[PDB]
């Protein structure tokens, strides 16, 4: 499952904004 | 037109504070630093107590130097400027601004419900209805924002604070720009970024429209429509304009998203003739009383619960870094108007 795929992923935490 | 009439007064109001903004409205000494509420790319947000009034507030602290080295001067001035001037129910209220040798500050109203994110992540997904309720408020917020020649640029669950009434509060204006015409800075949160941005094409208000659609999707599905382990991988997907919807989405939601998540600007809802009204008029939003929503008279489907005054229980725990002040004023010319 995609959800399954998402949880194992590295970006499930709080996401920082990109300057450059 | 009650809108077109409303905004008119909105505009007038914004203009004024825009030309004559507020400067150095306070001093660190009046505040009691409690806990770190959260973090962002340029600095931290701490829970504060106002000694004399006894009020608590969220205080945005920025290090003059860091902002410089990271090139956020213009943006940082943009944020205070614009913030000190807007006024809508779904945006945080800034109360005090001020600086010192070392840092810049923004004292905001403390929204204790914690981040939309934390809740979103916990619960798993949102019922389309529960989503809508939130959406709707961003739809209104963009409507106001945009009409002021303002561009948001950083919508993400992490910036959507849930209030005592379970209503949204949009925080962090660090990439919000007042801009008639095209802009070109590459900034935002990777997952939310519009193609035009990535591709360095020069972009407008419609990026805010795309993020909305990414928002609704992350809301109702549990994950963003474009994810990977490295931003690059994400980018390729965005420009791919290839999206998979969960079997559990309504044909209606699909519809909305398809239009918001439109790679083509001359086709993306929000950027057309009818403007916003293409969105607001959508079947998806068929049971939407924009007025009640605006009036905060609607059914808060969920109400975070706050123990007491200054309760940081709906927020994660952060590591504490001592904030110091140089006996030497640093980067003063660059920040003259803060
Ligand atoms: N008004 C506020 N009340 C509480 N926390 C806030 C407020 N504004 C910003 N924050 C926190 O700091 C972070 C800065 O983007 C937010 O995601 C949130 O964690």
């Amino acid at each position: 499952t995609t959800y399954a795929d998402f949880i194992a992923s590295g970006r499930t935490g709080r996401r920082n904004a990109i300057h450059d | 037109e009650s809108v077109k009439e409303f905004l008119a007064k909105a505009k007038e109001d914004f203009l004024k504070k825009w030309e004559t903004p507020s400067q150095n409205t306070a001093q660190l000494d009046q505040f009691d630093r409690i806990k770190t509420l959260g973090t962002g790319s340029f600095g931290r947000v701490m829970l504060v107590k106002h000694k004399e009034s006894g009020n608590h507030y969220a205080m945005k602290i920025l290090d003059k130097q860091k902002v410089v080295k990271l090139k956020q001067i213009e943006h940082t001035l943009n944020e205070k400027r614009i913030l000190q001037a807007v006024n809508f129910p779904f945006l945080v209220k800034l109360e005090f601004s001020f600086k010192d040798n070392s840092n810049l500050y923004m004292v905001m109203e403390y929204v204790a419900g914690g981040e939309m994110f934390s809740h979103l992540r916990r619960i798993g997904r949102f019922s389309e209805p529960h989503a809508r309720f939130y959406a709707a408020q961003i739809v209104l917020t963009f409507e106001y924002l945009h009409s002021l020649d303002l561009i948001y640029r950083d919508l993400k669950p992490e910036n959507l604070l849930i209030d005592q009434q379970g209503y949204i509060q949009v925080t962090d204006f660090g990439f919000a720009k007042r801009v008639k015409g095209r802009t070109w800075t590459l900034c935002g949160t990777p997952e939310y970024l519009a193609p035009e941005i990535i591709l360095s094409k020069g972009y407008n208000k419609a990026v805010d429209w795309w993020a909305l659609g990414v928002l609704i999707y992350e809301m109702a599905a549990g994950y963003p429509p474009f994810f990977a382990d490295q931003p690059i991988q994400i980018y390729e997907k965005i420009v791919s304009g290839k999206v998979r919807f969960p079997s559990h989405f309504s044909s209606d939601l699909k519809d909305l998203l398809r239009n918001l998540l439109q790679v083509d600007l001359t086709k993306r809802f929000g950027n057309l003739k009818n403007g916003v009204n293409d969105i607001k008029n959508h079947k998806w939003f068929a049971t939407t009383d924009w007025i009640a929503i605006y009036q905060r008279k609607v059914e808060a489907p969920f109400i975070p619960k706050f123990k007491g005054p200054g309760d940081t229980s709906n927020f994660d725990d952060y590591e504490e870094e001592e904030i110091r002040v140089s006996i030497n004023e640093k980067c003063g010319k660059e920040f003259t108007e803060f």
